[PDB]
């Protein structure tokens, strides 16, 4: 028969969930955002519409951080994105409480995983609207990392998502190859700052504003932290160099 | 309700023209046993912020614990984190105030004895205190036990009221401070000769010095002294 999709936790006759992939509609319809992993942190950047000149500038800040040491950016409706932070934020501190030690990547992303996985098993609530990049270093190097609305994620090379996600994919495939030694902390921010300003094309119409962060063992002491100022001019150049 | 176990002894403190100078010696008793003797009970919270404890060990790392998570908090989607919102002396005693009064309401008390002392955002000195039973008070000096007894008293030989403040200097206040450190170590059973100073000037910032030691100590006159009364040698 039909209506396989009307409700969150059901399985339609080929076995999928057609809820979790309507929310996937939402998040592809939503802003591109990125993450590449270097040879001892990760830089985070996102694509931010400018829907008017009465936006005060870089004052609605999207990228977000859990803990001191992981960066959280992702594209699709952001108040569900706040809302998986704020989770992650509260995660994170119990691990810490219980353990002492700052929680490893991989373990946050399984929190992470596990929340959101929930969020399909039940028709009583809604799947989460967002995919998410996110990452850090921890007790043994960087991790990146990407969860779907599904609750699947896995650890990337670099990652990307929203509106323009393909080309960014692209870019980022390039660099894989053309680096199999490791780009740095300084050059992956460059590197971001570019894949987000060619990726923006898909929504070439509206003007927008450029974010970044980084965490690198050698740069920020693997602390999570924005580019400002100077390194982020220098790397809105970059890009716009590059783009003509 | 509960019962003191690893304690920490006195913490003195006291304001001068341009910041304040917070110290505590770093002893952990367990009873009249003078058990650990690396414990630092100065905390400080941002460059601006030392809160001194004394009082339960055990608590005082969980207050110590508290504040790590403050700072995390107040990082949480705030652009302004190591500028306009960052963590104010006063923000940051409001809050332990507030924990320890809940918890003495709850007749489950943190059992210690709290200095928050710090410079505000427009220079303006802090220092308040607050204890197991919620209390809360300010003072040119303040300190917890018998820094209470034997230190405010020389303290406020320097700064007996609000205008003495602008005339005294971090050299004055410092040598206060090191000499208060010093009769506490004469007549106070559970202190330790090392310890922790902190200065918090509206200029130079936080300066924290640890590892000092209590010196120029006068002992020889027990040479002189004999018996108890009627014994001649």
């Amino acid at each position: 028969g039909t209506g396989y999709d009307l409700s969150n936790s059901v399985f339609s006759p080929d076995g999928r969930n057609f809820q979790v992939e309507y929310a996937v509609k939402a998040v592809e319809n939503g802003t591109t955002s990125i993450g590449i992993k270097c040879n001892d942190g990760v830089v985070f950047a996102v694509e931010k519409l400018i829907t008017s000149k009465l936006l005060v500038p870089q004052k609605n800040v999207k990228i977000q951080v859990v803990d001191r040491h992981i960066g959280c950016v992702y594209s699709g409706l952001i108040p569900d994105g706040r809302h998986l932070v704020n989770r992650g934020r509260e995660e994170a501190a119990s691990f810490k409480k219980l353990y002492k030690t700052p929680i490893p990547i991989p373990a946050f992303a399984d929190r992470l995983g596990q929340y959101v996985q929930a969020h399909t098993l039940y028709n009583s609530v809604r799947p989460f609207g967002v995919s998410t990049i996110f990452g850090g270093v921890d007790k043994n190097g960087a991790h990146l990392y990407m969860l779907e609305p599904s609750g699947s994620y896995w650890g990337y090379k670099g990652a990307a998502t929203g509106k323009g996600r393909q080309s960014a994919k692209a870019e980022l495939e390039k660099l894989v190859d053309h680096h199999p030694e490791g780009l740095s902390a300084r050059e992956a921010v460059k590197q971001a700052a570019k894949i987000i300003y060619l990726a923006h094309e898909d929504n070439k119409e509206k003007d927008f504003e450029l974010e970044i962060s980084w965490c690198s063992l050698s740069e920020t002491n693997g602390l999570h932290k924005f580019v400002k100022g100077d390194l982020l001019q220098e790397a809105i150049d970059f890009a716009q160099k590059e783009i003509n | 309700t509960q019962q003191p176990i690893v304690t920490g002894t006195s913490v003195i403190s006291m304001k001068y023209d341009n910041g304040v100078i917070i110290a505590a010696d770093n002893l952990g008793s367990y009873g009249s046993l003078l058990r650990f003797n690396g414990v630092e009970r100065l905390i400080p919270v941002g460059d601006n912020t030392v809160v001194g404890i004394s009082g339960d060990i055990s608590d005082m790392q969980h207050i110590e614990r508290l504040l790590k998570d403050l700072v995390t908090e107040n990082a949480y989607d705030n652009p302004l984190a190591d500028a306009e919102e960052a963590l104010e002396p006063s923000y940051i005693f409001e809050y332990l105030a507030t924990v320890m009064y809940q918890r003495r309401s709850k007749m489950n008390p943190l059992w210690n004895a709290i200095i928050v002392a710090g410079v505000q955002s427009n220079g303006d000195q802090f220092l308040r205190y607050v204890n197991l039973l919620g209390v809360t008070y300010s003072s040119p000096t303040l300190a917890t036990g018998f820094g209470a007894h034997m230190a405010n008293p020389l303290l406020r030989k320097v700064v007996d009221r609000e205008s003495d403040i602008p005339k005294t200097t971090v050299q004055v206040a410092e040598e206060a401070i090191v000499n208060a450190m010093r009769v506490l170590y004469y007549r106070d059973a559970r202190s330790s000769r090392n310890f922790s100073l902190a200065i918090i000037d509206k200029n130079t910032g936080l300066t924290f010095k640890k590892n000092l030691q209590v010196e120029n100590m006068k002992w020889d006159f027990a040479k002189d002294i004999k018996g108890y009364g009627t014994q001649k040698i």
